[PDB]
């Protein structure tokens, strides 16, 4: 039936979901995730939205402030609102599935509540598409693709230009923090192709 | 994170082999989540970090996919002009534009709540640091506004059945990530995906730019510009966060470089060593790279040149001879505490001394610190992540290469001293330091090995488990937090594809209220330790034949 979700776990506990439409598929996914890693996901949720202090206290206030200061929630929400029905079904299905399990958990905690919730003194709550989206956003994006040290870089360059003079300073900066190095081993061989762009390495923006 | 894709021209007893090892540190419960999806156009198996809707490591029986962080420069900082008379505003294109702002309140357990404001401009969120009455920096991501698209692209890509369908998805993934492709026919591919800015002429992407408007990005580069290759002549695709392509610029991080010295060579070497590799051999590369000291190969020739004219009895001489006989492959002694060979310790002490004498000596404080690490630094719990050649080491490498290096040595890191002399002085410090600690008989030196820890706190430093749930592994291994391998058209199987992975500690992180740990809470921990792996099923028949449990839900949206 269109409303059937089969969950088969293999000999290592790995779940395989079987479903007809999108929402049902990711509902199954969220269901099993809630089953296997509920505490992990709850804390990951708090990590990515900066609500760790709410349960762990004062030592995480700075961590929380830093998280919220590194993204714009409304922008994430607007992206979700613009999603087509099919894509939304993914995040909505995943959320709903987690909620189905969470509901069973908060109904029979004496047997279903992961011990950590008891240990850390709280209980799990419902998830919305935003929450699911933010797990990915908060880890993959705001953390693994959000690297820069340009301010420190300029400090270094400045210090180098003061030490070695303007021309030699710039040149030393291009010695310690080169833009490109042609001897760098590349995943793609030179016979195949090269990157066409040439970039300024004189900080001409000043 | 590493990855090697072996194509038809180099695959033995198969047509394509993909071995991927994302490295984000080690955690309990597992960093990734094993999942299989079948329906709604999907038919996949694999595992994925934090159970993202889309599988970052998996296959669909026709093609397979993986990733490693790209470390391209997709982030620039804009120096915004503020006015004390116009709080909340900034100058952009001749007009004082109102910033975006929002109130946040940090609820604090057993503490007083804390409210503050977050500020954003057309360039991105305002940084907290380096603020003055007249300046504030906004961090600009080329992927800004494309977070969901990347999430969805990572999901839809699982439905691809060929290079074209797949790259179509890769073109929508906006984060700086290396994507890799392999298929049943032995085709292999690579795309350094992501949104990259089309910068104004004269823009040095390593330094901040004024936010007043004249330096704004023109827009984003097209997919055409993204480094990519399909079925390379080499017959393989190998990456360990090294450069994607000649002339491709790296992340602006001062501590990150793509130069002559790169750990990916450790992989290239093993793949070129054999004309063809089987699945077992390709898998073995994990074991080898995880134990390979990354500095021996870089500095040994220098160490040799400097000591070639010394007498046998010179201790500096024997240190190098010790290194010369070594393959750099660390192995634990029977005590499960020390390394069979003292090479990494020798290299560490020497390298540390060389950097202090060279690079560190040429850089003004306090920036000098950035170049002092040898890359062996660690705690009692062991590395929190992968091991790499340090930035200082990479800079030093260019210097010991002399004219062979394409990087002009604007300043001599050896300050007019013969390199040999500096290298010899460092060898002397090494022998002094080590001989005084381990004695004068090198052959019985039992130096500390690094251990590995599956931490209870996630990479954010936030608890994702009780402290007690931390797991330990005697031997540190410079390998993926998880490792998965897909082999297409294996000749010894009746399946058009085979796949394996390892999700340590286990699929489940569940512990019942009474403390009863789940049956799949730790059943992959030993497997991880011994470079083992378990099968990933895909077909209905395989899943059925390996079924442990079942459950059927009936629900209406
Ligand atoms: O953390 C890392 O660098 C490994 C990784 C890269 C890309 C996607 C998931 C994980
Ligand atoms: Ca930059």
């Amino acid at each position: 039936s269109s409303s059937e979700i089969k969950i088969v776990r293999d000999e290592y506990g790995m779940p395989h979901i079987y479903a007809n439409d999108t929402w049902h598929l990711f509902y199954g996914y969220g269901y099993v995730v809630a089953q296997d890693r509920l505490f992990q996901m709850e804390m990951a949720r708090r990590s990515t939205q900066g609500t760790v202090a709410e349960v762990l206290g004062k030592d995480f206030v700075k961590f929380d402030k830093d998280i919220r200061r590194n993204y714009w929630p409304d922008a994430i929400r607007a992206q979700i609102a613009a999603l087509s029905p099919e894509d939304m079904s993914i995040l909505q299905g995943y959320a709903d599935g987690m909620n189905a399990w969470i509901d069973k958990v908060n109904t029979n905690p004496e047997t279903l509540l992961p011990k950590q919730f008891n240990t850390f003194g709280f209980t799990p709550k419902r998830w919305e598409p935003f929450d699911v989206a933010m797990i990915f956003v908060g880890t993959m994006a705001n953390r693994f693709s959000d690297s820069t040290s340009e301010i420190d870089n300029l400090a270094l360059l400045t210090a180098l230009k003061d030490k070695y003079g303007v021309s030699q300073g710039m040149a030393v900066f291009n010695q310690l923090k080169w833009l490109v190095n042609p001897s760098a081993p590349t995943t793609i061989a030179v016979q195949e192709s090269n990157y066409p762009l040439k970039f300024n390495q004189q900080n001409s923006q000043t | 994170s590493n990855m090697w894709v072996i194509g038809k021209s180099k695959a033995q007893d198969a047509k394509a082999i993909m071995v991927n090892g994302p490295q984000a540190g080690w955690y309990a419960p597992a960093y990734t989540y094993g999942i299989g999806l079948h329906g709604a156009g999907y038919d996949v198996t694999g595992n994925t970090p934090f159970a993202y809707p889309g599988l970052v490591f998996g296959h669909n029986g026709v093609i397979s996919w993986g990733s490693t962080a790209g470390f391209g420069d997709d982030v620039d900082i804009f120096a915004e002009r503020l006015s004390a008379e116009k709080p909340g505003y900034y100058l952009h294109n001749g007009k004082w534009v109102k910033m975006l702002s929002r109130e946040e309140t940090i609820t604090v357990k057993n503490g007083q709540a804390e409210t503050f404001t977050v500020w954003r401009t057309v360039h991105g969120n305002i940084l907290q640091t380096d603020q003055t009455t007249q300046t504030a920096y906004a961090k600009s991501r080329a992927w800004d506004g494309k977070e969901l698209a990347s999430l969805l692209a990572w999901t839809h890509q699982m439905k691809a059945k060929n290079w074209q369908e797949w790259t179509q998805q890769a073109a929508k993934q906006a984060l700086t990530i290396n994507w890799y492709y392999a298929d049943v026919n032995g085709n292999i591919g690579y795309v350094h995906t992501g949104a990259y800015p089309d910068r104004q002429s004269g823009h040095d992407p390593r330094l901040p730019v004024p936010g007043t408007g004249k330096w704004d990005w023109k827009g984003l580069l097209p997919f055409e510009m993204n480094p990519k290759v399909y079925n390379p002549q080499s017959g393989y695709i190998a990456n360990w966060n090294n450069s994607p392509q000649k002339d491709y610029p790296a992340s602006d991080l001062f501590a990150f470089l793509w130069g002559g010295a790169d750990r990916v060579t450790e992989i290239d070497r093993l793949l070129e060593q054999k004309p063809r590799l089987t699945a077992d051999q390709a898998w073995d590369v994990i074991r080898q790279t995880s134990r390979q000291d990354l500095n021996l190969r870089l500095f040994l020739p220098t160490l040799q040149a400097a000591t070639s004219g010394l007498t046998q009895s010179d201790p500096r001489r024997q240190l190098v001879e010790t290194l010369t006989r070594w393959d750099g492959i660390n192995l634990l002694n029977d005590d499960g505490k020390t390394w069979q060979q003292p090479g990494s310790a020798i290299l560490n002490v020497w390298l540390t001394s060389m950097l202090k004498r060279t690079v560190v000596a040429a850089v003004p404080m306090p920036f000098d610190k950035w170049y002092s690490a040898s890359g062996y630094e660690t705690t009692q719990d062991g590395p929190t992540g992968s091991l790499n050649i340090s930035v200082g080491a990479k800079i030093l490498y260019e210097a010991v290469q002399g004219d062979k290096s394409p990087i002009p040595q604007a300043v001599d890191l050896f300050a007019g001293k013969p390199q040999q002399e500096v290298v010899l002085a460092a060898l002397e410090d090494t022998w002094e330091t080590l001989s005084k600690r381990y004695g004068n008989n090198v052959s019985n030196w039992k130096t500390p090995a690094m251990a590995l820890t599956f931490r209870a706190n996630n990479f954010f430093g936030v608890p994702q488990a009780a402290a007690e749930e931390t797991r330990h592994q005697a031997e540190y291994q410079n390998r993926g937090t998880e490792n998965d391998m897909i082999v297409f058209s294996p000749t010894t199987s009746d399946r058009p594809v085979l796949a394996w992975d390892v999700v340590a500690p286990g699929q489940s992180g569940f512990i019942a209220p009474d403390g009863t740990v789940d049956k799949h809470y730790e059943d992959q921990l030993k497997m991880y330790e011994n470079f083992g792996r378990k099968s990933l099923w895909l077909t209905k028949q395989d899943v059925e034949a390996h079924k442990e449990s079942q459950e059927v839900l009936h629900v209406q949206r």
